[PDB]
Formats: C-alpha cells, structure tokens, sequence
RNA sequence: AUACGUUAAGUGGAAAAGGAUGUGGAGUUGCUUAGACAA
RNA sequence: GGCACCUCGAUGUCGGCUCAUCGCAUCCUGGGGCUGUAGUCGGUCCCAAGGGUUGGGCUGUUCGCCCAUUAAAGCGGUACGCGAGCUGGGUUCAGAACGUCGUGAGACAGUUCGGUCCCUAUCCGUCGCGGGCGCAGGAAAUUUGAGAGGAGCUGUCCUUAG
RNA sequence: AUAAGUGCUGAAAGCAUCUAAGCAUGAAGCCCCCCUCAAGAUGAGAUUUCCCAUUCCGCAAGGAAGUAAGAUCCCUGAAAG
C-alpha cells in the first residue's frame, strides 16, 4: 500500500475507486494499490 | 439499472413467496432462503416472472434496484442449482480430509487447521488436493471458501497454499 | 467455586516424597457453617454466608443471636460470603470442613495483610533514598511533588501514610495436606496476615 | 405586583413520554422545559414550578447521522490520563438511562436550583415504570 | 417560522500545493435503433 | 533568532539527584500492506501510546565518543518539569596567577586554584487518619457495585524440524 | 466490540468493484475477564436479624423525660496504633 495526498493511475489497469469515503486505486499490479492519506 | 431491469424467470420447481415487510422466500429442491429487502423496492410476482421495481432515480434506489434483483437472482438459482466453489490445494505434503462434518486441513503447520461449517453448508474432499463448498446461498459459499483459502493463502514464489479452482496467483521468481 | 474461612496459625516447613523441602502456612478452620443462602430472587445475587469460630454468649448480641437460629448454630465471629458456589450443593446450617480441599489443588488465600503503622515513601512506595554523603541533604523524602504549570499537584502522588492493614488476595497456591482431623489445611507459601488472622481459601479463580 | 409562586402554592403533574424512536436532543430540549416549568403562566425563576417526568423506552432513542459511533461520550477522573470514553452506541445499549439524562442535564439551569429540578427526572430503559401511584399523564412531544 | 434549493462532511464548528467516477446547476461536443456503450 | 507584551518595592540560572506525568512524528514488543520479500535477515509505509525502554570509562557538563550489555537502549512537552524537595561540579561577587591587551587603573564567551544555597506551611493541592450530621424509627451484621484505582513488559532454550 | 489490513455477496456503472443496502474476519491497543477501594452513589441502594409502640406536658402541632435492642465512658491490652 502507497499512503499518500496524490493517489493517480499509474498504469492502464489502475482503477481509481472510493471506499469509506476515501479516494484509493486497485490494479492486478500490487505495487500501485494506493489510499489517500 | 439495466441489471434491476432485467425479468426473472422462475422455474417450474421453485415457490417464491411474499410476505409483510418485503420479506421474501425461495423455496425449491434444495431447500428454503429467507431474506428481508429495503421497503421501498416493488417485488411483483406476475406469470412465475419475477420484476423489480424503484420508486424514483434516486442514487439509492438505482443501486437498491440492481442489489434487490440480483439478490433474488441468486436465491432462485441457489434453491434449483446450488452454488460450489471448489479448492485446489497446491504444496508438497498439502491434504485436506473430512472427518465427520469437519474439513481437516494438513497444510504445513506444526498442528492440523479444522474448519467446522455453518448450517446449510456442504464441503466435500473429491480428492486430497481438492475441496468444494456447496450450498444454497450464495454468499455463504463464498464466506465459507474464503475462510478455508485464508488457511494458507497461495504464496507467489512457488505458488503453493490454497487456491480457488482456475486462480491465476501471481508469480514471483525467487533465487 | 469451594471456599473455607480459617485463622492463619502459622508457618513450618514439610518434606515432600521426593525430599524436596517446601514452606507451608498451616491455616486452623474449625467446620464453617451456612448461615444464610443468598439467592437472586431476594437478594438480587447467588451466595453463601459462611460463619466460622464460635463466639461466647456475652459476647454475642440479640441481633447475631437471631441471625445463626436458622442455622441452629452458635454465634460466630467471622461471617463472610462466597459468590459463584453452586447453591443446590449448600443448605442452611450444613456444615463446610476443610476436607471440600484435598491435596494438590490450587487455591486463591484472602487476609488482611500485616499494619505498619505510618510509613515514609521509602518503605511504604519502594522509592529511592537521595545521597546519604556528597553534601546531601535528601535522604527518606518522597521527590518532587510534581511540575509547575498546574499550580497543583496531581492525584496519585504517592506519599507517606498508614501502610498494610489491606486486603490481599495471593492467587495459585497449592495445598500441601489437609489434615481433616484437627481441621487443618497446609498451603505451600506464605500468606496475608497475623498470627490468628481471618484467611479465606478458596479455590482458585484463574484454574 | 407580579405574583410570585411559592412551595405553598405549586401543583407538580407527573408526566409520561415514550422516548421511542425520537431524536436525542429534540426530546431533551423539550423534557428540559417541561422540568423547569417554561410550560406553565406561574413560571418563577427562583423556585421549581415543573412537572416530574418519566421517560420510557430510553434504549429506543434516536441519533441521526454517524453519531452512534462518532458521538463521544468524554469524562475525566481527575487521575493524570483518566480521560475515559464511550460511543453514543455504547452509551445506548448499556447506559441508556445515563444517555437521556446526561442529555437533560446539560440543558437545565447550572446551580442548586438546576439540581433540584433534575431530580424530578426519571429514565426507564424499557416499557414499564414503577410511579403508578403518581398517577401519571401522557405528554406528546409538540416538536 | 414560511417558501424553494444545497450539504452527509458534525462540513457547519482552524489549515495549502496537489489528489479524486462525491454530489447540485449550467454549457459545449463525439458516437448511437443504418443498432452505440458494457459484456 | 526577531519583537520587547507580563515580571527589575527579585519570576533563582546549567548539569546531576528524587518524583514523575503527558504527546506520538513508535526505539522494543503486538497486528498489517508493498518489497529489488527464496529462507534466515532486512527495507519502506500503515494501525498501535498497553507496558517496557541498562550499567560503566572520559568530561561540571547537556551532548558526544568509547567499553560491555539489551527485546529495545525512542524523540519531544510539562517555567529547556521538579533548588520554600536535594546537590552546587560549571556559569556569575570580593583573593591570587598565566597568556594576552592596555602608559595606567584595569580588562578578556581566554584559562587557572579558592570561594556563606535562608524560611516553624496560613490557604488551595497531595497522602493518610479521626469527629459531626445526613441517608423519615432505633440497632447488629452481611452485602450489590454506579464509580475509581491497580496490573498490563519481555528473553532464552527444547520440540514441531534440520 | 474495533484499528490498519484482508474479505464475502453486491449494485450504482449489462462488466468490474470490501460498500452504497447486506454479511464476515482482524492488534500487546478499547470494554470486560484478574487484584483493590467503593452507597456522602444526598440517586445516601439491598438482604438477614434484634427492639416495640412507654411516661409527662400542651387544644393540637410539637417539645420534654425515663428507657428497649444496642453502644459508649472508664479499665486490661495488641494481631492495631
Ligand atoms: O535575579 C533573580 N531572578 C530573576 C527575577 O528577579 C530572574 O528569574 C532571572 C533569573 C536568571 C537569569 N539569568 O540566568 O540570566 C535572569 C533573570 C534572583 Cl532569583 Cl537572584
Ligand atoms: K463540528
Ligand atoms: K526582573
Ligand atoms: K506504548
Ligand atoms: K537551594
Ligand atoms: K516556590
Ligand atoms: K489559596
Ligand atoms: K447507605
Ligand atoms: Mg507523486
Ligand atoms: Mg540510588
Ligand atoms: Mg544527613
Ligand atoms: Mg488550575
Ligand atoms: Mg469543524
Ligand atoms: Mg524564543
Ligand atoms: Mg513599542
Ligand atoms: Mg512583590
Ligand atoms: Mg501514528
Ligand atoms: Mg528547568
Ligand atoms: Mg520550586
Ligand atoms: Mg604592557
Ligand atoms: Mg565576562
Ligand atoms: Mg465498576
Ligand atoms: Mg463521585
Ligand atoms: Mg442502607
Ligand atoms: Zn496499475
């Protein structure tokens, strides 16, 4: 998990998702699954 | 919602009734699913077609619509059907085994990891490499198979724990 | 939960069959009666009142006197509850000997500890002597009362006072032997308390 | 000229309200009133002109929002790092009757006066209450 | 209180670059029953 | 550091000792994600403040370096916490001396040796211990527990298994 | 019961998705469990047992006086101080 202000794609297979009322992506990577904080 | 929109044919075998409160239940071959829906969803039961209807497009409503439908969706066919997972144990020495009603789990721990199912669940050992969860209701089985998966859940540099039939696990290469 | 008042006798020491040498407290509990079944009904809780050690009639009252008739039993000096009993194995009047322990189990032991009388902080709290040479002049005192900015000093400071005198509880300790006989138990250790002190063994409560 | 109340002359009603499925505070506000005497013409500000009121149900009390989690029920024991808290929620399933009156408490007058209008409170978790001999009233909440 | 909206953050009742299928109102524009978009 | 707003009819100043208490930006221990994570080790980020977080050599020291440990040897706040609690080695009176500057008297964030640390606690506060009245009769016992305090740490070895 | 985390089922958004509805799991931490104090908890609680309705004024209200159960003064002391 990369916690951090700027969550962003860094790929094409991240997906920007909202969980809990917080901005996150997922992707099949498990290196670019980032939440915001 | 194209999903809550959709009609749900109900098979000859399959009794569904309604009652106060938005309570629905399934009954068919395999067993009896009780489940309460959010007031405000229509269920209507016209011709054994099933047809889910929303008040308004409110943001709630579109996304209880879809939820309610396919809810229903898979009470219906877990009552005809049933839902399976299956389990595919991948390791040297790795075995599961039923004893009575318990799964029994040989996954390289010091101690064997028995799981115990709820009510309305069956797991069954085909093989020593091989489990299936079977039941009526759906997210039960999904519950139940991913409790037995958590076990030992598949590492990435051989591959070797408990895998869902088909998982495609992520590989590492090691030295 | 089992349980027996006692007084504390004493301390000696007994060999075990392996020659091991162990310290015992012998606790004297002449056959503690139930003078009163508490039950939730009533009282609002499950217990048993056990009395033990007969007093004499003058230094009874009318009140105590009344108190043990159910019972049918002299008045007793000590009378103390046990919770957590199975109520349908007591009855009013019966009889608790030292004999509901037998030897190897683990019993939880009651007292009131021994009085000190007013103890400074050194003795009373473990702390720390200042220098006794090096131009010291901070001996037995209790440190600093605490930092300035609440113009106050916090609760728990901790300071001489009346040490011992409290209830303790010594959890896990073994019955040695049971001596039924002259209405003995002997308890690996020590315990709370005097000589003739009022000690409770019960069966403990973490077993 | 303005006529004053006195023991002598104040007549205290006893008062039921169903605490279920109201809002916290809407109810308290209006329980609050009701204890000080706001409600009747001889209102006194230097004597206790309310009525008693029974509240039931207490445990069936309303939060909106997420304050049944995030509300923070704060007290201090004047220990160093004796701050202890509990959850609205928590407050409801265990102490619902501390709930509504910690509610109520804060909205009466601070003071003696204050105090002894609190007293004429009394919460009840489920149905029933035990002042059957008081004779009380139902009150509706006017809202 | 009344009327019509907005907010779900206790935002209201401290704080920026930047980040984001939050949600309301406008407007422009590509493609689409000569079958789009998803599967 | 800036500013000069409280205190010059006095708000004692470094370090140590005694006693702690709080924050979490976590040193250890607990739970995790990612890893350029094979394992054993680690790295990095997330949750977590419950408890724990060493004895010495040198120096007035803080700090730091070193020795030897430890699961770890956390970082900060509390008048750089705590001198009506202690110390008084340093700084910062009067003596003396060196280097240096000054014609000189003298002077020096240069150094050196020596140099008085007062107070019977009124109030709040803290720790103990009594007396009074209350608690719709007067008593003797046994109690429920609203509420409060305490405790909360962790190593190594064997086995699982070479 | 939760945190981070991991999910299950699941739409909004034919898919996907731990979340919107719904259902789980999960820390030395939180609340208990363990130890101690505790009804001045004036919200002054409960249980068991004891005493028992006395004599005077005073129109009553109330006050006064002997006592009951019980306790104390005083005395012998220590396991207490
Ligand atoms: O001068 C004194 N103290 C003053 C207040 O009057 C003040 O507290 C102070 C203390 C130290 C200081 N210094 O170290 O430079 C300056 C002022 C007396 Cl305690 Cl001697
Ligand atoms: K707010
Ligand atoms: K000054
Ligand atoms: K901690
Ligand atoms: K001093
Ligand atoms: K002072
Ligand atoms: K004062
Ligand atoms: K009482
Ligand atoms: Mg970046
Ligand atoms: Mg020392
Ligand atoms: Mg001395
Ligand atoms: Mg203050
Ligand atoms: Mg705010
Ligand atoms: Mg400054
Ligand atoms: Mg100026
Ligand atoms: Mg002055
Ligand atoms: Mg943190
Ligand atoms: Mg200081
Ligand atoms: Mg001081
Ligand atoms: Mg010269
Ligand atoms: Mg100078
Ligand atoms: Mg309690
Ligand atoms: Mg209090
Ligand atoms: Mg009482
Ligand atoms: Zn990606």
């Amino acid at each position: 998990m990369k916690v951090r202000p700027s969550v962003k794609p860094i790929c094409e297979k991240c997906k920007v998702i909202r969980r809990k009322g917080k901005v996150m992506v997922i992707c099949e990577n498990p290196k670019h699954k980032q939440k915001q904080g | 919602s194209r999903v809550g929109k959709k009609l749900l044919e109900i098979p000859s075998d399959v009794t569904v009734t309604l009652n106060d409160n938005n309570t629905v239940a399934v009954k068919g071959p395999k067993g009896e699913l009780t489940r309460t829906f959010h007031p405000d969803m229509e269920i209507k039961v016209e011709d054994n077609v099933l047809t889910v209807a929303r008040p308004s497009d409110q943001k709630e409503h579109r996304a209880l619509h879809g939820t309610t439908r396919s809810l229903l969706g898979n009470m219906v066919e877990g009552v005809s059907k049933g839902f399976e997972r299956g389990l595919e144990l991948v390791g040297v020495g790795y075995r599961a085994s039923k004893s009575g009603n318990k799964l029994v789990l040989n996954v390289g721990y010091s101690h064997p990891v028995e799981i115990v199912p709820e009510e309305g669940i069956e797991i069954e050992v085909p093989s020593q490499t091989k489990v299936v969860v079977k039941g009526t209701d759906k997210e039960r089985v999904g519950a139940i198979a991913a409790n037995i998966r958590a076990v030992r859940s598949p590492e990435p540099y051989k591959g070797k724990g408990i895998r869902y039939e088909g998982e495609v696990v992520r590989r590492k290469e090691g030295k | 939960t089992k349980g027996i008042l006692g007084r504390k006798i004493g301390m000696t020491q007994v060999f075990a069959e392996n020659g091991d040498l162990i310290p015992v407290t012998v606790i004297e509990a002449a056959p503690n009666v139930v003078l009163q079944k508490k039950t939730a009904e009533n009282d609002g809780y499950e217990a048993i009142q056990l009395g033990f050690d007969d007093k004499r009639e003058k230094l009874s009252n009318k009140p105590e006197k009344g108190h043990v008739a159910k019972a049918e039993t002299a008045p007793k000096r000590f009378v103390k509850e046990l919770r957590g009993v199975e109520m349908d194995a007591y009855e009013v009047g019966q009889e608790v000997k030292v004999e509901i322990f037998s030897a190897g189990e683990i019993v939880d032991v009651t007292g009131v500890s021994k009085g000190k009388g007013f103890q400074g902080a050194i003795k009373r709290h473990g702390q720390s002597r200042g220098p006794m040479s090096h131009g010291s002049r901070y001996h037995r005192r209790p440190g600093s009362m605490g930092p300035v900015d609440p113009n106050r000093v916090f609760k728990g400071k901790l300071l001489p006072g009346r040490m011992g005198g409290e209830q303790i509880t010594v959890q896990n300790l073994e019955i040695v032997k049971v001596d039924a006989e002259r209405n003995l138990l002997l308890i690996k250790g020590n315990v709370p308390g005097a000589k003739k002190s009022l000690i409770t063994v019960k069966s403990a409560v973490k077993s | 000229t303005t006529p004053m109340a006195n023991a002598s002359t104040i007549e205290r009603k006893w008062l039921v309200v169903d605490a279920a499925g109201k809002t916290l505070g809407r109810l308290s506000s209006e329980v609050a009133a009701i204890l000080r005497g706001k409600h009747k013409p001889t209102y006194t500000p230097h004597v206790d002109t309310g009525d008693h009121v029974i509240i039931i149900n207490a445990e069936k009390i309303e939060l909106t929002g997420k304050k049944l989690t995030d509300k923070i029920y704060y007290r201090h024991t004047q220990h160093p790092g004796g701050l202890k808290s509990r959850t609205a929620l928590e407050m409801r399933t265990n102490y619902p009757e501390k709930m509504l009156e910690l509610a109520i408490k804060g909205m009466l007058p601070k003071g003696s006066l204050g105090r002894q209008m609190f007293k004429k409170l009394n919460v009840y978790r489920g149905s029933e209450h035990p002042h059957e001999a008081q004779k009380p009233e139902v009150y509706e909440l006017r809202g």
